[PDB]
RNA sequence: CUAAAACUCAAAGGAAUUGACGGGGGCCCGCACAAGCGGCGGAGCAUGUGGAUUAAUUCGAUGCAACGCGAAGAACCUUACCUGGGUUUGACAUGCACAGGACGCCGGCAGAGAUGUCGGUUCCCUUGUGGCCUGUGUGCAGGUGGUGCAUGGCUGUCGUCAGCUCGUGUCGUGAGAUGUUGGGUUAAGUCCCGCAACGAGCGCAACCCUUGUCUCAUGUUGCCAGCACGUUAUGGUGGGGACUCGUGAGAGACUGCCGGGGUCAACUCGGAGGAAGGUGGGGAUGACGUCAAGUCAUCAUGCCCCUUAUGUCCAGGGCUUCACACAUGCUACAAUGGCCGGUACAAAGGGCUGCGAUGCCGUGAGGUGGAGCGAAUCCUUUCAAAGCCGGUCUCAGUUCGGAUCGGGGUCUGCAACUCGACCCCGUGAAGUCGGAGUCGCUAGUAAUCGCAGAUCAGCAACGCUGCGGUGAAUACGUUCCCG
């Protein structure tokens, strides 16, 4: 182990918590239903890239804010998808739970979405080098994106020997606290196993 | 040892066994699995087939061995030497 | 660990709440005062008749998801392996690495 | 000490005698940080010596030091891939340190039933030139003399 | 001197490049050595491992970097091992079906228990059926079964060492080379000057935490200096920001200034100031990679294997066995001490079905009891021990040492036999400072003393992680040893 997770390194300075509620006696069950909601929303939706999931709790009422790059796929025109997610969220003992489906402004400056796309391409038949080149070149076009590093590990290309490869463009100072580093990790499922993809993206610094 | 307030711990199974055994003043071989049961002066004549781990060892109670537990007289590990 | 053993731990907990709440506690209250007539009461013998799983002495703090029986932390209900991984990801509010 | 000599600690003077040497002695006899007990031992030894001889502790202590102070020693030196016992001149600070250490160590092996009495007897014998520390100084000077041939390097 | 053959090999060779190595050289570092202090190796005990044993002594870990390790808590459970007793769409999930109103509970009996049986209780939808389970099934579950030489993830180590690379250019047929070498300097591939190189990236440093000084803000549960009431029992009480303290903001060290060395360059020596002077002290942070390092037993996982069992339930036992060996620690061998009496100073942390006081009962573990506290308030006593004062012991296998053993008890737990801790009485072993050899430590350090926490019903805790009390010696210098 060499590098700690960038989100946890700047959790108290730059980034913000993905769950927002206060609990003293009911911390454990709140955590239980939080992780249940997270796994339910991760398993239910896989076509549209789920960027993020926030949960807010005040007594009975829960607000689950889910971000995706394709809101139309995860929502129903008559509310069918909305009805499904609502019904499966009531069943998680969430009492009164309401969902805010939202859309990301730039779906290529998000490290999680970039890793999602890279894994999806690498899964079926795409050579990995093409995946990293396309992802990096597409990331540089965005205005605020100033650096990007993409690294994949595993049996790349179905080989018998595991390998690690990484390509960088710009500045990625993982040691700098004020600089924000969007970090995204995802595991692509190939017939020869599992390939890990990590993406770091630098868009300016906050003070 | 067990506290004096709680009283001696004797399992109910072999308890009712020994009350039904001594009511007619006949002492047949009683087979038991509860090594943890202590020895009561009501066991003075009875002989127990106390479990060991492989088989049951016969133990004939006397006045001297009261207050101990059955498991004392059923040695578990068998060591003869190197 | 093993699914059967993760389940059996929970079954002990529901047994404990059902029995140890009053049955396996009133007998202890009987045995506490030497003044209380325990010997003829057979509160010892009556409490032996209860299932062993009633006793909390048979419980085991396992990891709430992982099932890990050792290296447990009561504040989080999580294994040392899992606490390290979720604290690093900023999942436990108000937890961070130390320096002093 | 690869990058140069290290600074020295400037130990303070004593309250009841006002000399550096007695403070050095109490620091030498110090064990486990029990400075009060070491000071008690040293002060009692000095008072015992004063009562026995009738003169001031410090003068006879200095006489004992000068009696047991060495001037030549022997060190193992490797020249040309070969080791020899070379006699070496001793700096005054090292001589004082060695003399005090020898005094304390040899007084610890005496048979006078108490540290204070053993130390008093040892310092008196060293003042008169009869202590075992004097014998150790004689032996180390003899060993330095015996290896004088190796003094040229 | 001339000079074969059978047979056998798929090569033998020449030059040069990158590493690695040298009992080759040069320049440097590190408690590496040298100077010291305390130990281990000798004894008793605690713990782990090897071996042996056993029905089983579950499994993994083997120099640094395994061996008070996974295990931050093995009587049962844990548990994965053994004996025996049950069970199979299974201990637990979800889907396709047939029948239903019960599943579910609560008491009795038999059994070591699992379990079997007996007795009382019985669904709400709404006519289509849904929730429960029954059996019948059928997909399927379930494996701490194998392969860390198929893997992900996580971690150790070289090593917090200063190094590892790339773009373009240039040289060479090519592997490759330069940049990264040379002089100087630094803790540093840190920087300066040169230079077929010009730049860049990951490394170094800085940004973060704590700590040392001060300013502003700040007064409760925290202080009390000046004022009143206090009753001994004290900030205890009214009151007060003055001094601490608590926690917010800020200042403060930047070679900033001076003198001298220095290519007037990096950098270096000394001095003033300041609380702190030259990365102030300690942390968090561990580059490319190495060792097919460790982990299919945190978890996930490709492939193989079991599936009336290698799954699953229960009782008992085992992981605690002992002719030995190795390792890590604790207690000692005593007078720098043992015992008795008095007496003064900490920090940090924990507490709700928990901390638990006063009082009372025991000699003592402890029992009764419950004040007050989710806690700067109450409890852990007001907190300590080493320390200081007084008395006694008088160099002895002892008033040292406590092992071992006999008897009697307390607490937890359904249960202290195998196999808990503690308390009381008696018992009183080895041990006289420990061979070859070997380890830790440069200052609030070694040494020594006590306190707290996690795990935890109880503890094997002398272990681990923190906190403070008292607090040394030495470093001449890189020849030898290791990296």
């Amino acid at each position: 182990g060499q590098k700690i997770n960038p989100h946890g390194f700047r959790l108290g300075i730059t980034t913000e918590w993905k769950s927002r509620w206060y609990a003293d006696k009911q911390y454990k069950d709140y955590v239980k239903e939080d992780v249940a909601i997270r796994k339910l929303l991760a398993t239910g939706l896989e076509r549209a890239g789920i960027a993020d999931v926030e949960i807010e709790r005040t007594r009975d009422r829960v607000r689950v804010d889910i971000h995706t790059a394709r809101p139309g796929i995860v929502i129903g025109r008559r509310g069918t998808e909305a009805d499904r997610i609502r019904a499966d969220l009531e069943k998680l003992t969430g009492k009164q739970v309401q969902l805010n489906i939202l859309e990301v402004k730039n779906p290529e400056s998000q490290a999680q979405l970039v890793a999602q796309g890279v894994a999806e391409q690498l899964s079926n038949r795409v050579a990995f080098r093409r995946a990293m080149r396309k992802a990096i070149q597409s990331a540089m076009r965005q205005p605020n994106v100033k650096g990007i590093r993409v690294q994949c590990s595993g049996r790349l290309g179905g080989a018998e020997m595991s390998r690690s490869e990484f390509y960088r463009e710009g500045r990625v100072p993982l040691h700098t606290l004020r600089a924000d580093i969007d970090y995204g990790l995802y595991e692509a499922k190939t017939t020869f196993g599992r390939i890990g993809v990590k993406v770091w993206i630098y868009k300016g610094d906050i003070v | 040892p067990r506290s004096l307030k709680k009283g001696p711990f004797v399992d109910d199974h072999l308890l009712k066994k020994v009350d039904v055994q001594n009511e007619k003043n006949t002492k047949q071989v009683i087979k038991t699995w509860s090594r943890r049961s202590t020895i009561i002066p009501d066991f003075i004549g009875h002989t127990f087939a106390v479990h060991d781990g492989r088989k049951h060892v016969p133990v004939f109670v006397t006045e001297a061995m009261v207050g101990h537990k059955l498991g004392e007289f059923a040695p578990t590990r068998t060591f003869k030497g190197h | 660990a093993k699914k059967s053993k993760i389940v059996k731990n929970e079954q002990r907990r529901e047994l404990v709440q059902r029995y140890a709440e009053r049955r396996a506690e009133l007998k202890r209250t009987i045995r506490d005062p030497a003044s209380s007539p325990e010997r003829r009461a057979a509160a010892v013998s009556a409490l032996q008749r209860l299932p062993r799983d009633s006793s909390p002495v048979r419980l085991r703090n396992r990891d709430v998801v992982d099932g890990r029986p050792r290296g447990h932390l009561r504040k989080f209900g999580l294994s040392r392996v899992r606490v390290r991984e979720m604290a690093h990801r900023g999942e436990l509010p108000g937890v961070r690495k130390a320096s002093w | 000490p690869r990058k140069g000599p290290a600074p020295k600690r400037p130990l303070v003077n004593d309250p009841v005698y006002g000399s550096q040497l007695v403070t050095q002695l109490v620091n030498k006899v110090l064990l486990e940080g029990k400075k009060s007990l070491a000071e008690r031992i040293v002060y009692g030894a000095l008072e015992q010596a004063r009562e026995k001889t009738g003169t001031d502790p410090v003068v006879t202590l200095k006489r004992a030091l000068d009696n047991v102070k060495p001037a030549l020693e022997v060190r193992s030196r490797r020249v040309g891939g070969a080791t020899y016992q070379v006699p070496v001149e001793v700096r005054p600070d090292r001589s004082t340190t060695l003399a005090l250490r020898w005094l304390v160590n040899f007084s610890r092996q005496r048979r006078e039933k108490t540290m204070v009495e053993r130390l008093a007897n040892e310092i008196l014998d060293a003042s008169n030139g009869l202590g075992a520390s004097v014998k150790r100084r004689e032996d180390t000077h003899k060993m330095a003399e015996a290896n004088r041939a190796f003094a040229h390097y």
